[PDB]
RNA sequence: UCUGAUCGUUUUUUCACUGACCCGGUGAGGCGGGGGGGCGAGCCCCGAGGGGCUCUCGCUUCUGGCGCCAAGCGCCCGGC
RNA sequence: CGCGAAGGCCCGCGGCGGGUGUUGACGCGAUGUGAUUUCUGCCCAGUGCUCUGAAUGUCAAAGUGAAGAAAUUCAAUGAA
């Protein structure tokens, strides 16, 4: 860069005293809306408090990795739709009076959404997989779960999200999914994920009963413990 | 019977403060960083009269590092402050009077007023007309300090608070007899509206348990427990002591 | 920027929309009960307003409790084709509000009192 | 079905669900009213023996009244 | 006769943590860690080249003045 | 004579309620005597007020043991 005649650099000094200090990011400061301060300690309350098995055992999840293989073949088996039944359902009535088709036919395999179902088709030792969203609102609703699987002898897994499993049907947000059947070419692709999914849940479900959570305090406070500690160290 | 003089001064009545007047409160200032770590810099621009208190106050005035303004405050004012001085404020400024700074940056020994009780309160003891707090002997672990306040009662005091150095001006104030009944009217009549008692051994039975009789006796013995229900308990409260 | 350079949150602004209401609240518009010939009941005849009248170069007039100045000014001028200069208007004790009509230099209160029937 | 697991499993109380939770009761009855909409029970099985059923037009508010 | 202190219960006393609860400040404006940087200070070695450690700073106290709405630099893209 | 504010005196049917308090011991609150001058004697037995308390005489809900088949009976322990 070639000299310029009169531009000059002009800087400015921070701190107490002397010139205002700049208007940066306050994101820890800010007096939040104080509907968030609840929905925000109560993320660290549930890492203060002891929470105990049959709650902590949700955080434990499938991993991503594992994740896309499921929800690959769930992709393959979602339930019908509103416009395509109801296209179906136009194909179904027409053809009643003709004599070539009738209305229905057999029932290829399709997931089952709802816990009230699942359960029902579980203690009767008829699902393969079992799904159970990591977060559901009461977590009381699917707290009783895991033990019946493997009381039962169910495969069970564990994947983030009650709404995108809300999406392998068409749903605002589904519980629970659960595999009753599926057809002969997939079911090598099942026995793939059941073979590794019940060697980490089901298999180690006594490590998950002796198990508890909590107790992790605060950065602040841990930190002090450290250097206090370091102190006598 | 009927509630006595001195069971209706807590009802928020005719008892309240006169404070149409009042110039406003007595605060020094909220601790933020350029008071926590350095030293901000104020003038003093007037020292005014506050009516009912016999320590006149001082408009400092201040800058506010974070945005463009002027700040004013209304410290009570320590002796020897006068207009066009400049007050410091915060942990990194020198022992001077009138110019504040937490116990615990200051020597033993050092006379401070308008202390805080708890970090952040803005002064709380030793701000009467004329009163001072003492500094003993600082605890540079559990980091506390030790205050002789004006009655003599030493306390513990958390460290890390502040307060202006130097007694508090307009001391020696009861050193007047006010010499008249008036002159005392006057001086009642600018704060809360309480001035011209009435012995209870003059009223009748009704109120004041002391009054009635024949010979204006109290008649009851004076010292009064303080489990005694509200509304018997007067005279001597809990004496601990009587006689000269 | 406006992410957070201030240390307070307010509410964000939102979108507002205005009614479109799938039918009218009520039926039709409501009619005038107020018009030329209920503003200005009657003119008054007495021994101070003949003198008004035909030495001032005004009326006067008995007109309906709620109307304004600017209201009057209106009517006379539409209902006898007229000019009006300025108007003074008292409220009676009884309470009909009385109005004193100034006349616009171009007109004769004489000519005008004859056709409204007042002598 | 799970019903009848979650009936099963309230009556075994004095648990910390009960305890997690108050706290999301005791304070946003002051950020609103201590009278306030929830949007969906937090008792799914208790309702619905009350006669609740999960159709339009039905709402569930929770109060908050003081002991003694 | 004391034969570990292990996983287990409780009567426990003393101290410590904070997450329940309470108080105070505020326009909730720089809190707890980790290094960049040093007018300097020191602790220590060390080929005088430097290397390891501890302190500090948002670095201002004769003046009733002024102080925001970025200069500078770095990287893109558009018009003509 | 009380009181250093999770305080004194007090209002209140009730709340993170209210007055003194836009206050802080040269202050608020409760009394008695009655300008100044000059003095304010003896009694802590009585009636009050307050101060502390382990070896504690009396001492009520819980709580702990003993007998009974149980309701219960008994005992130790025992705050102000």
């Amino acid at each position: 860069k070639v000299v310029n005649p009169l531009f000059e650099k002009r800087p400015k000094n921070f701190g107490i005293g002397q010139d205002i200090q700049p208007k940066r990011d306050l994101t820890r400061f800010v007096k939040w809306p104080r509907y968030i301060r609840l929905q925000r300690q109560r993320a660290i309350l549930y890492k203060r408090l002891k929470v105990p098995p049959a709650i902590n055992q949700f955080t434990q999840a499938l991993d991503r990795q594992t994740a896309t293989q499921l929800l690959k073949l769930a992709h393959k088996y979602r339930p019908e739709t509103k416009q395509e039944k109801k296209q179906r359902l136009l194909a179904r009535a027409e053809k009643k009076a003709a004599g070539k088709g009738d209305v229905p036919t057999k029932r290829p395999p399709v997931l089952r959404a709802g816990v009230n179902t699942v359960t029902t088709l579980v203690e009767n030792k008829k699902a393969q997989l079992v799904v159970i969203a990591h977060d559901v609102d009461p977590i009381e609703l699917v707290v009783f779960l895991p033990a019946l699987c493997r009381k039962m002898g169910v495969p069970y897994c564990i994947i983030k999200g009650k709404a995108r499993l809300g999406r392998l049907v068409h749903r605002k947000t589904c519980t629970t999914v659960a595999f009753t059947q599926v057809n002969s070419e997939d079911k090598g692709a099942l026995a793939k994920l059941v073979e590794a999914i019940r060697t980490n849940y089901n298999d180690r479900y006594d490590e998950i009963r002796r198990h508890w959570g909590g107790n992790v305090l605060g950065p602040k406070s841990v930190a002090r413990i450290a250097k206090l500690e370091k102190a006598k160290a | 019977g009927r509630v006595i003089r001195g069971q209706r001064k807590g009802a928020g009545s005719v008892f309240r403060a006169h404070v149409k007047h009042r110039k406003g409160a007595a605060r020094l200032r909220a601790v933020d960083f350029a008071e926590r770590h350095g030293y901000i810099k104020g003038i003093v621009k007037d020292i005014i009269h506050d009516p009912g208190r016999g320590a006149p106050l001082a408009k400092v005035v201040f800058r506010d590092p974070y945005r463009f303004k002027k700040r004013t405050e209304l410290f009570i004012a320590a002796e020897g402050i006068h207009t066009g001085q400049f007050v410091y404020c915060g942990k990194k400024a020198q022992l001077n009077i009138g110019n504040v700074l937490p116990v615990g940056t200051m020597p033993e020994g050092t006379i401070v007023c308008c202390l805080e009780e708890k970090p952040g309160d803005r002064g709380k003891l030793a701000r009467a007309s004329g009163n001072y707090a003492t500094v003993i002997s600082h605890n540079p672990e559990t980091k506390k300090t030790r205050v002789k306040l004006p009655s003599g009662s030493k306390k513990v005091i958390s460290s890390a608070n502040r307060a202006v150095v130097g007694v508090v001006a307009g001391g020696g104030r009861i050193d007047k007899p006010i010499l008249k009944a008036g002159r005392a009217y006057h001086k009642y009549k600018a704060k809360r509206n309480c001035w011209p008692r009435v012995r209870g051994v003059a009223m009748n039975p009704v109120e004041h348990p002391f009054g009635g009789g024949n010979h204006q006796h109290i008649g009851k013995p004076s010292t009064i427990r303080r489990d005694a229900p509200a509304g018997r308990k007067v005279g001597l409260i809990a004496a601990r002591r009587t006689g000269r | 920027k406006k992410i957070r350079t201030s240390p307070t949150f307010r509410r964000p602004k939102t979108l507002r929309l205005r009614r479109q209401p799938k039918y009218p609240r009520k039926s039709a518009p409501r009619r005038n009960k107020l018009d030329h010939y209920a503003i200005i009941k009657f003119p008054l005849t007495t021994e101070s307003a003949m003198k008004k009248i035909e030495d001032n170069n005004t009326l006067v007039f008995i007109v309906d409790v709620k109307a304004n100045k600017h209201q009057i000014k209106q009517a006379v001028k539409k209902l006898y084709d007229i000019d009006v200069a300025k108007v003074n208007t008292l409220i009676r004790p009884d309470g009909e509000k009385k109005a004193y009509v100034r006349l616009a230099p171009d007109y004769d209160a004489l000519d005008v009192a004859n056709k409204i029937g007042i002598i | 079905g799970a019903y009848k697991y979650i009936q099963e499993l309230w009556r075994k109380k004095q648990s910390d669900v009960m305890r997690f939770l108050l706290r999301v009761r005791c304070w946003q009855y002051r950020q609103l009213s201590a009278l306030h909409r929830a949007p969906r029970p937090t008792r799914p099985d208790k309702a619905r023996r009350l006669g609740y059923k999960a159709k339009q037009g039905y709402v569930i508010y929770r109060i908050r009244v003081r002991r003694g």
